[PDB]
């Protein structure tokens, strides 16, 4: 009748009980756990998907590179389509250059005139820094301090480069610029040169900070010296220089937001004549076949909650169905089927609660556990380190716990109070008989 | 007081499909003067626990009208015969009916807690209880750490604990000794004098139904009784 | 005991606990349903990887560029490293061609001189038909018969261009030959040319069967005019001018088997001082994050034969530990404890066996229900896009199907046997009061 | 033929850590001769179905020894204990311990099955066994669906139906009514002298202590019968 009386019925019972109480509490805490430890790979899975999106931009570049109907690429109207994060026009300019530290100068280093602002929502892969902000602010790539070399370096790699010749695979490449080229200031000048002059005519200089540094090329036989200056100033190299044509190579990527946009958003582009190039081009399939991962990760998180739930159903159902008789006692003596109810809703309830707690704590050991054991799976069958990947392994989210421990609870409850209903529902006697 | 009138109860066993009717009780019609013992004396099988239950409503009978302490008890659900089993009845079980996982404190305690008895004052009515029907020592016992009388008077103590108008036993000597039997037998009536107790005893015991003030036999399924000893 | 009598009363406790029997029987079908059902979406995500692997080509291409130390790459050297399934070089010519049909001609087809076994072990993509496995068979692009066209649309072709004077949107390109270009024959007639002599020299033809059609570009925009000779019909061509580089442009790729290798192969062609770029350096990480998925796969597998074994478990100790005060009567009326055990271990064997048939049913129903539904979701969540993948969402294996009815029917059979074990081994009093 | 000797048994009870004991039997020395219905009387929880469990060897003795028919039963497995109670043992019990899945016929028939005598020739050995016990009528009720006595007569019924040597009936008639206990006296009197088998009776009962060529007080864990008189 009274709480404290319930309580300490329901605790005699199931100090009596270790077995069926320990069938049930394991019951649930396995079905929580089970539940957050697979949901929670899914999220991990969810979150490195994620987090690869960030870093490698060519998972949501569509790169642009003509048109049907050959008419000029306007940057404004590309960002009109949905789900583009931003859209990148790079003005690749080979023309000469003068790049200087001081001492050191740099000559093999391309201008690339880019919106600042359209690299930092493109996600611009930087090895360290970050994208410039200012005007004056500019982003070199990987080799650009490796490429500064004074004049007797540079006597020196033309010796070794003429001279040598023959087979060129080991040149000793100078070490170049080994000193943090990142927030310093370069000396860039551009020279005219043109038919008509014949010559050096009118030069100018421009003070530019490096804050940022790309990222390293994925390869090393790749060389990344390109410096990219904003678009801001593309009007004073124009008045400056003419590059129309020849030594000209414009680059346009179309980002989107999400991967899961990147076949909507090629196939927007596509139809209005762009000459698009995306990894739903390259990859036939691929966003259905991420379509068809998403899918696969909802249906096995379905038929996982339905193998918790049932697990729990089972255990708790017969459980309390063997306790039909100690229902019938307590009824035959007085008890209310709405106190009976109760009681059997009130160990059920602390059940799920303990199974549940009990669940959480093993899944947040098990995550902890299998994202320490991950890595060294990893590194144990690299076979040479394999690849750099930030990934999540297993990510458990708080709605995920709280999503988990209601379900595994609720059905706990359900599942507990369903026979307990049906046995204060019956007449003492089929009870206290155990049913026919 | 209890007022069994023209009660026919049968039970339905067998399979889906081809089941039997199993007829207990015929027109069985059984008055009990308040604070009377009534003795109900049969062969086995005759339906005198099939009497009981539908007296206290474990079971409903497939006709006829069951009225105690003036009430139509034939018609309530679980929760009015619940209530009712609290307010008015304890039962003695053939069976004795313990809880396994309580003890033989806590299965004599559990009706106290159920009317809500404020454990202190429980604890001196469980121990008077559990003393005067020879269980003092057993207590911290489970049902299945006992003797089969002394589970049967677990559930006598259970039976008496909260001092019912009617007790139904269920053959409550059955497992006793001469001497204990009589201890028990010695307690129905001083709770029959002095509280004024009802009691319907079931028993297969001359000494047991000699007790009684009145007499009823249970044959066929006709309760033939009418037969009020003098004492 | 005889074993029908065994049998006999088996069946009878098993008619008369239909709660019990079924809740046993649920647990070992929805374990045996759920490890089948997950390990089949398991399954047939491998196996739409494998297919994407098969049929794009592009997920195992590990492309040549060139070589450090400049020197002539060489195809036999670049099998000799592991997991290298084809190496293709495509000696790809733009001299002038003259693929001739009859009445229609074609002049804008590039010949490529490729190892058509090394096409073939390659996997190359085919809209219809088969790779060339004979000398004179020639596999030939998408749009190749398109481009077959005769002067009568020749002379509307070049005024259409002509005409658009900066506007070519609107330009009505000829559909060409429209009819199965397939199993037919084609004239390619090569000329010599050359300055010494400031006209067309001797020339020489060939009937060329076209076997295959090569996959059609995704994205149009994208004219695979192409036309694929064997290597060994070399010099055939090249002793019309000759290869001197200004236009002869060669494309090696390495393929592997699977896309496990990949990221090893790259590796292995980087080290010695190949420009590679394959998949896993355009994506970094790529080859980390399948081999992260794959142990998510494992680690997944492994929770969930550990969640459904629990189940079995759960449910059968308490299923049998109902039985303890029966077998204790069974020891009490004369039964060995042997006898005792047999039965127990006939009816988990039943339970098991019966609940494994049950959920293998039920995998296979489910896996039909899930195969026939993915479409459906595809269709209505992208809308009519899912033509290009060719996926298999759920697949069962028979060794699945196997070893989850092992799993199952083991674990039923050990959990029904160790609780009556330990209610044989007891003594009978203590199985008769249900333990102490 | 049954030969107690100096058997105490002590049951150990209580949470872990403070475990008490109970003494229960003291020195318990029985003998029953082949053929003879030794009865033990005594008061509820005195010991009686401890010394009866002690001789089936459903529990072992804290200390002593038990002989059967000349073989040191005590020491025996689970797997040797079964086997000699096929052998040699009937076993009525106080709760009757029924099967609940199994209907009355196929509780008697169990022991039958266990020995594997014949499907067919058990039929006619069950339905002869039900007939005396009065449950011809009661054959297809399972233990849910019979009364208490008649629970008691499957008890016997299935202790009976494989003639043993030695029947150990824990009060076999407690739940019985005059006529059908006499009934089930004269089935152990005609069993007795017939087969010949050896009857240990507990009782409460008057009557079924005299149907005893042999009496044993069982007060105080001390077996102070030690009757044996001729008949
Ligand atoms: N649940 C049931 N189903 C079918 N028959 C039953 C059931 N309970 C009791 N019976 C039958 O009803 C008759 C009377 O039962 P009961 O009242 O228990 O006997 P008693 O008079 O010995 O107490 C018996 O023959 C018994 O077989
Ligand atoms: N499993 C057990 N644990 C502890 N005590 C027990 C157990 N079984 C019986 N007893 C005690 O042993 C004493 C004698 O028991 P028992 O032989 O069953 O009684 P009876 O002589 O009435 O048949 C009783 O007082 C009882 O409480
Ligand atoms: O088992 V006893 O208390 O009936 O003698
Ligand atoms: O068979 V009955 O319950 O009278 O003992
Ligand atoms: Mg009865
Ligand atoms: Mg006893």
């Amino acid at each position: 009748m009274r709480f404290k009386d319930q309580v300490h019925f329901i605790r005699r019972n199931m100090k009596k009980n270790r077995l069926r109480v320990f069938m049930t509490i394991l019951a649930t805490t396995m079905a929580c756990a089970f539940l957050v430890v697979l949901s929670s790979v899914g999220f991990g899975i969810q979150k490195t998907i994620t987090d690869m999106t960030m870093s490698q931009q060519i998972v949501t570049k569509v790169s642009v590179m003509g048109k049907e109907g050959d008419k000029p690429i306007k940057k404004a109207d590309l960002e009109k389509y949905d789900h583009v994060r931003s859209v990148v026009e790079r003005t690749q300019v080979y023309e000469p250059n003068k790049a200087t530290l001081g001492n050191r100068t740099n000559e093999s280093s391309n201008l690339i005139f880019t919106n600042m602002n359209d690299e930092l929502k493109a996600n611009m892969e930087l090895e360290k820094g970050r994208v410039a902000k200012s005007e004056n602010e500019i982003v070199v790539g990987y080799d650009f301090a490796k490429r500064l070399l004074t004049k007797k370096e540079s006597e020196e790699y033309n010796k070794k480069i003429e001279e040598a010749k023959g087979n060129p695979e080991d040149i000793k490449e100078p070490k170049g610029y080994t000193k943090d080229i990142l927030n310093k200031t370069i000396e860039l000048s551009v020279s005219k040169t043109d038919s008509k002059t014949g010559d050096v005519t009118k030069t100018k200089t421009y003070d530019f900070k490096i804050v940022g540094i790309t990222k390293k090329p994925s390869q090393d036989w790749m060389e990344d010296s390109n410096i990219f200056i904003s678009d801001q100033f593309k009007k004073d190299f124009s008045e400056f220089l003419d590059f129309k044509g020849g030594n000209v190579e414009t680059n346009i990527g179309v980002f989107a937001d999400k991967f899961e946009n990147v076949e909507q958003l090629t196939n927007d582009l596509t139809d209005d004549g762009y000459y698009v190039t995306s990894v739903t081009t390259e990859l036939e399939g691929a966003n259905t076949f991420f379509m068809v991962f998403k899918i696969g990760l909802i249906f096995v998180g379905c038929i996982a909650v339905i193998i918790s739930a049932i697990g729990i159903f089972n255990t708790m159902t017969m459980a309390v169905t063997e306790r039909t008789q100690e229902i019938g006692i307590m009824k035959a003596i007085g008890a209310s089927p709405s106190i009976i109810r109760r009681m059997f809703l009130m160990e059920s309830a602390y059940i799920g609660i303990l199974g549940c707690v009990i669940g959480i704590i093993i899944s947040y050991g098990v995550s902890y556990l299998v994202n320490l054991a991950v890595p060294m799976i990893l590194a144990a069958t690299s076979g040479g380190d394999a690849g750099d990947l930030n990934y999540t392994f297993s990510y458990i989210p708080a709605s995920l716990v709280i999503i988990a421990v209601v379900i595994c609870g609720g059905v706990a409850v359900i599942s507990g109070m369903n026979p307990a209903r049906k046995a204060t529902k019956t007449n003492v006697l089929t009870a206290l008989r155990r049913e026919l | 007081m209890i007022d069994v009138q023209h009660i026919d109860h049968s039970f339905t066993i067998g399979k889906k499909g081809r089941e039997n009717e199993v007829p207990v009780l015929k027109d069985v019609s059984l008055s009990v003067a308040k604070g009377e013992i009534a003795c109900i004396v049969g062969r086995s099988g005759s339906g005198k626990s099939t009497l009981l239950n539908l007296i206290s409503g474990y079971i409903s009978p497939t006709k006829g009208r069951i009225v105690i302490n003036g009430t139509d008890v034939t018609g309530f659900n679980e929760k009015e015969w619940a209530q009712f089993r609290l307010d008015h009845f304890g039962f003695i079980f053939q069976s004795f009916q313990l809880i396994p996982g309580l003890t033989t404190y806590e299965n004599v305690e559990m009706p106290l807690a159920l009317k809500g008895i404020k454990p202190s004052e429980r604890k001196q009515k469980v121990q008077d209880m559990l003393k005067r029907v020879g269980l003092e020592n057993h207590a911290a016992h489970y049902p299945n750490e006992l003797s089969g009388g002394q589970q049967q008077r677990v559930s006598i103590a259970r039976a008496l604990i909260l001092n019912p108008s009617i007790i139904l036993a269920d053959e409550p000597t059955g497992s006793l000794d001469s001497e204990t039997e009589h201890e028990v037998l010695e307690l129905i009536q001083q709770l029959n004098r002095e509280r004024g107790i009802t009691f319907v005893i079931i028993t297969h015991d001359d000494e047991v139904a000699s007790i009684g003030h009145s007499k009823f036999q249970l044959h066929d399924g006709v309760l033939k009784g009418g037969i009020t000893v003098e004492v």
